[PDB]
RNA sequence: UUGGCACCUCGAUGUCGGCUCAUCGCAUCCUGGGGCUGUAGUCGGUCCCAAGGGUUGGGCUGUUCGCCCAUUAAAGCGGUACGCGAGCUGGGUUCAGAACGUCGUGAGACAGUUCGGUCCCUAUCCGUCGCGGGCGCAGGAAAUUUGAGAGGAGCUGUCCUUAGUACGAGAGGACCGGGAUGGACGCACCGCUGGUGUACCAGUUGUUCUGCCAAGGGCAUCGCUGGGUAGCUAUGUGCGGACGGGAUAAGUGCUGAAAGCAUCUAAGCAUGAAGCCCCCCUCAAGAUGAGAUUUCCCAUUCCGCAAGGAAGUAAGAUCCCUGAAAGAUGAUCAGGUUGAUAGGUCUGAGGUGGAAGUGUGGCGACACAUGGAGCUGACAGAUACUAAUCGAUCGAGGACUUAACC
C-alpha cells in the first residue's frame, strides 16, 4: 500500500482550504474552447466528499433555470485553479442526498452558518 | 439511458410539451441513447398553439438526461430531468427559444446552432 | 427415472472400490506410552506436550 | 523481442500532463536473472529461462539448487521461459531489469485469472433466464439438449463447472510511467489475475 | 470473514455472549472445535476492554455481558470479577490471553470437542 | 405442400403456437470476386464462384399465416419426429357445467359461436460439462519445455479528404487510395460512476428487563429510516477481430501446335476472392509412436544353487497441523518454531459523524465546550503474546541383443 502512496502523493496539491460537506463555494474550472482558457465559475452546495487517497473526489449542486445540476471532479485535478469557500453550514449527514428534492416548491430548504 | 417507451419533456417553444421515445437511430441493436444523439419520437402533450400537433412524429436531440455523461478529465455531469429538443429534420431547431441549461458535449458534435440558443452551456 | 437394468454383482463390486476407511494417524504420548492421535490430548496420560491438562 | 516477470500489486489512477484522469495498474518487478540458454542443437528451438523472487534455502531442494549453481545465485521462485528474442545480448547469470521498457511503448500481458469455483449456466456463458412468472417453471437452467434424430448429444453443448482460473493474454496495452529506484511499471488499463501473483509482459507481437 | 454456525444471526450473538460470561466465570470450559476457535476472537477483545479500564470501557463490556454471579459467597458479579480480577492478573502480556487444546470426536455425532482456558 | 397405399406402433410412439438452446444443406438476404447489358455517372437487370460471419424492435389476432408502424448493410429459404413438454408454458385444441343459432316429435347433434375447466417421475446405462484416485512410459526424483492433434475468433456502418475532380446540356455525381469515429459481439478487471453489503456507524416508535435517575440489553421482517469497508458485481473502465504469406475457385491472360490460319492448352508460364492452409488466442506426450533439455541420489544388508525374493535407507514426498490468491469434497497455492501462516496487540487506511462524564445557558424539551471526538467485519505494516509439539509411513540398487568406441 506505501508504494501506491507515495507513488500517487507525489502528484498531489497542497492549496485546497479544508471543507466538510454542506457548505456553499465557488470553483474556477478551466474550460477551453480549443482557442483559450475561459474560467466558469460554478458555486452551490457540497453535497458528497467520497474516498480517500488520491482517488478523492467531491460533490457540488446547484440549480439554474428552474432545474438543477450536479458536477463532481477529482479534488486533485489541475483542471482547477482555485476554491474560494463562501459560507460553512452546520449539518448532521455526512451524505446529503435528501437536497435533490427538497429545493423547489417554496420549500426554504437551506443551512445555517456554524 | 434514454430508450423505447421513455418520455420526456422538450425544453423549446415548438408547441409540444411531453413527447415518447420509438426508436433510437444508429446502428441494428441500439438498446439506449445517452446525451448527444438523435431519436424519432411521438408528440403526446401539446399547447393548443404551437408549430407541432399532438400525435405526429418526429425528430428530436437529447439535452439533458438524469444519468449525465462522463468527460474525459475524469469529471462528471448530471441533471435531474430528461429533456430533448426538436429537430427540423437537420441540426437546426425548429422552436425559437430554448429553456433551461444544456450539456456541453453539444459543441464537440455539429449542434452549433442549439448551443448558440442555449442561456447557459455546462 | 428408474434402473432400465438390474446391476451385477461385478459392477456393484467395482463401484465399492472407494467406499473405505482410513487408518487414523496414531503417535506414541511420550508419557504414558499408548497410543494417542497427532495433536490431540492423550485421554490416557492426561497429558500433552509435557505437561498435564486437568 | 523482451519481456520480463514481475508481481500485481493494485490499481489507481495518474494525471497525465494533457489533465486526463487515467486508470494504471502497478506492476512491480525485481531484477530477473537468466539461468539457462537453450541452443537450438541440444534443443529444437530457441529461447532463454527467467528467474525472479528468490526464496529462503529451506524451501529448495537439491536438484534446483544445483541447477541455480551455474549462474551463481540465490534458488528463485518462479522460472519460465520466453522464445522469440536474439540470443547474443544474453549470457547466464545476466540481470534483466525494468529500465528496458520506455514509456509510451506497446506491450502484451499475461496472466491467470482468479478463480470463481463451480458456477451455473447463466454466469458462466451469459445465456438466459425463463420468465419469472406467468404460470412458469423454469429460471437458470441450460435450455435444451439437441435434437431427437442424433439419439446423443452433440461435443459442445455448454453446461456448468469450473469456471475462471486459467492463462489469459490482454493484447495491445501501452507503458505509462517507469521508476527504477522501486522497480515499478504502470500500465494503461487494467490486467488479468488476483493481487499479488505472476504476471509476465512482453513486447507486443502485433506489430 | 467469520463462521456461521448455522444460527441465525440473533441467535449467533445470544450464543456467542453466554459462551463468553460463562468462560469468564469458569475459567476453563470445554466445548466443540469451531465453535472455541470463533470464540476466543471475543474473549480477547472484552479482555482487553477490560485491561483500559475507566467508565467508558467498563460500561461498554456491561453492554455485552450478561449478569451473572461469578463468586457467589463474596456475591461477586461476573464484570467486576473481569475487570478487578482479570486485568490485575493479564497486566504485562501484549496479548494472546486464551489457548485451545483439542480432543477426541465425540460419540453421538463425532464432532470433535476441544478445551479453552485462560492462559 | 395437397394427396394415394395401409408396411411398424392400440398389455399408451402425448397435439398446435411461444420460451431456453442450437446444429446442418445452399436452390444466397447482406458483406467478398466476376461475365453480359437496352451498363454515360450515381443507381441498376440478369447470370457465374462463394456457406466465413451476420441476419430487429413494436401494434392487431390462440395463432403459424397475414396486414401495419419505425429502423437496419440485410430484416434468406429449408431439414433435424412440421427440432427440442422424464427442459418450461397450456393460450387454441377434444371429458364432465351452462347459454345462443340451426337441425331433430324426443333423448340429442353441429369441423358454428361464447364463459369455466387436476400437466406425475429421488437418473441405473450410453451421452455431454467439470474434478479426483491407480498403473504405465526397463533405476529413483525436482523443474522447464517441442507440438502430432483439438478448440476459439472470423460481422459491419457513418463522416473528412483525394474532388465537386472523372462522367455528364444540365440535373447530378464516382472507382481506386488514405484518415478519423460508431453499432452489435467477446475477454478481463474494481482505480472512476453506481448496486449489494443480516457480527460497521448513526437517528427513532411500542413494550419489557439491568433495584431507581442517567446509561444500556431483548423482541417486533435486520423493528423501521439515513449512510457504508472488504468481497461479488454492470449499466462502469481497458482491450480485441490488425498487418500480412502460400496454394486455389469464377474470371482475365502470355507463348503455342494439333489444323500453313486461328486458338488460354494439348506441351509450357502467370494473375486471380469475407473461402482453403498459415500468421492471432487457448488446451495438449495415456501422441502405449508414452518425446527433449537441466539438475540431484547412488549402486546397501539379508536370504535365495540359480532364477529371483525379502528388509532397512539416499535424493524426495506424504500422514497431521495454521490457512486462502484456491475450493461442493478431493485437488491447487502460502507456512509448520532460523517463523510472520492465522489469531491477538500497537500504529494506519477508509466508514460513520461530534462518544460518555463533567461544566455552562435555559423554567423545560434542548443548546454549547471539553473534542473531527468516540466506535469500527473482511484492508496495510510491525510485533512470536497464543496456536502450527513430540512423531509416523512411503520411497532406488538400475533385463537382454546387436553396432559403434573403448
Ligand atoms: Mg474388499
Ligand atoms: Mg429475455
Ligand atoms: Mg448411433
Ligand atoms: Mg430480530
Ligand atoms: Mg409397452
Ligand atoms: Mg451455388
Ligand atoms: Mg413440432
Ligand atoms: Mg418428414
Ligand atoms: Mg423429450
Ligand atoms: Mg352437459
Ligand atoms: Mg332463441
Ligand atoms: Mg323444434
Ligand atoms: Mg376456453
Ligand atoms: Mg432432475
Ligand atoms: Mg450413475
Ligand atoms: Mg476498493
Ligand atoms: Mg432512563
Ligand atoms: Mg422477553
Ligand atoms: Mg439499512
Ligand atoms: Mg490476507
Ligand atoms: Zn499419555
Amino acid at each position: 500500500q506505501k508504494l501506491i502512496e507515495d507513488i500517487t502523493k507525489e502528484q498531489l496539491r497542497t492549496d485546497l482550504p479544508a471543507f466538510r460537506p454542506g457548505d456553499t463555494l465557488r470553483v474556477h474550472v478551466k474550460v477551453v474552447e480549443g482557442n483559450r482558457e475561459r474560467i466558469q465559475i460554478f458555486e452551490g452546495v457540497v453535497i458528497k466528499r467520497r474516498g480517500g487517497g488520491i482517488s478523492e473526489t467531491f460533490t457540488v449542486r446547484k440549480i439554474s433555470y428552474g432545474v438543477g445540476v450536479e458536477r463532481t471532479f477529482p479534488v486533485h485535478t489541475p483542471k482547477i485553479a482555485k476554491i474560494e469557500v463562501v459560507r460553512y453550514g452546520k449539518v448532521r449527514r455526512a451524505k446529503l442526498y435528501y437536497l435533490r428534492e427538497l429545493r423547489g416548491k417554496a420549500a426554504r430548504i437551506k443551512e445555517i452558518r456554524r | 439511458m434514454i430508450q423505447q417507451e421513455t418520455r420526456l419533456k422538450v425544453a423549446d417553444n415548438s408547441g409540444a410539451r411531453e413527447v415518447l421515445t420509438i426508436k433510437v437511430l444508429g446502428g441494428s441493436g441500439r438498446k439506449t441513447a445517452n446525451i448527444g444523439d438523435v431519436i424519432v419520437c411521438t408528440v403526446k402533450q401539446a399547447t393548443p398553439g404551437g408549430v407541432v400537433k399532438k400525435g405526429e412524429v418526429v425528430k428530436a436531440v437529447i439535452v439533458r438526461t438524469k444519468s449525465g455523461a462522463r468527460r474525459s478529465d475524469g469529471s462528471y455531469i448530471s441533471f435531474d430531468e430528461n429533456a430533448c429538443v426538436i429537430i427540423r429534420d437537420d441540426k437546426s431547431p425548429r422552436g425559437t427559444r430554448i429553456f433551461g441549461p444544456v450539456a456541453r458535449e453539444l459543441r464537440e458534435n455539429n449542434f452549433m446552432k442549439i448551443v448558440s440558443l442555449a442561456p447557459e452551456v455546462i | 427415472a428408474v434402473p432400465f437394468r438390474r446391476t451385477s454383482k461385478m459392477k456393484k463390486r467395482l463401484r465399492r472400490t472407494h467406499f473405505k476407511l482410513n487408518v487414523p494417524g496414531m503417535t506414541e504420548c511420550p508419557s504414558c506410552g499408548e497410543m494417542k492421535l497427532s495433536h490431540r490430548v492423550c485421554k490416557a496420560c492426561g497429558s500433552y506436550n509435557g505437561k498435564d491438562i486437568n | 523481442t523482451k519481456g520480463i516477470l514481475g508481481r500485481k500489486i493494485g490499481m489507481t489512477q495518474v494525471f497525465a500532463e494533457n489533465g486526463d484522469l487515467i486508470p494504471v495498474t502497478v506492476i512491480e518487478a525485481a531484477p530477473n536473472v537468466v539461468l539457462q540458454k537453450k541452443t537450438a542443437e541440444n534443443d529444437g528451438y530457441e529461447a532463454i529461462q527467467l528467474g525472479f523472487d528468490d526464496k529462503r534455502e529451506k524451501l529448495s531442494n537439491k536438484p534446483e539448487k544445483g541447477h541455480v549453481a551455474k549462474a551463481e545465485t540465490a534458488p528463485k521462485r518462479f522460472v519460465k521461459e520466453l522464445r522469440g528474442v536474439e540470443m547474443d545480448a544474453y549470457e547466464v547469470g545476466q540481470e534483466v531489469k525494468v529500465e528496458i521498457f520506455s514509456a509510451g511503448e506497446i506491450v502484451d500481458v499475461t496472466g491467470v485469472s482468479k478463480g470463481k469455483g463451480f458456477q451455473g449456466a447463466i454466469k458462466r456463458h451469459g445465456q438466459s433466464r425463463g420468465p419469472m412468472s406467468h404460470g412458469s417453471r423454469y429460471h437458470r437452467r441450460p435450455g435444451s439438449m439437441g435434437p431427437v434424430d442424433p439419439n446423443r448429444v452433440f461435443k459442445g453443448k455448454l453446461l456448468p463447472g469450473r469456471m475462471g482460473g486459467e492463462q489469459i493474454t490482454v493484447q495491445n496495452l501501452e507503458i505509462v510511467k517507469v521508476d527504477a529506484e522501486r522497480n515499478l511499471l504502470l500500465i494503461k488499463g487494467n490486467v488479468p489475475g488476483a493481487k499479488k501473483s505472476l504476471i509476465t509482459v512482453k513486447s507486443a507481437v502485433k506489430s | 470473514s467469520y463462521r456461521k454456525l448455522g444460527r441465525t444471526s440473533a441467535q449467533r450473538k445470544a450464543m456467542l455472549r453466554d459462551l463468553t460470561t460463562d468462560l469468564i466465570i469458569n475459567e476453563r470450559i470445554e466445548t466443540t472445535e469451531t465453535r472455541a476457535k470463533e470464540l476466543r476472537s471475543v474473549v480477547e477483545k472484552m479482555i482487553t476492554l477490560g485491561k483500559r479500564g475507566d467508565l467508558h470501557a467498563r460500561r461498554q463490556a456491561a453492554a455485552y455481558i450478561r449478569n451473572e454471579v461469578a463468586n457467589e459467597e463474596n456475591n461477586q458479579d461476573a464484570l467486576q470479577k473481569l475487570f478487578s480480577d482479570i486485568a490485575t492478573r493479564y497486566e504485562e502480556r501484549q496479548g494472546g490471553y486464551t489457548r485451545i487444546m483439542k480432543l477426541g470426536p465425540r460419540r453421538g455425532d463425532g464432532a470433535p470437542m476441544a478445551i479453552i482456558e485462560l492462559v
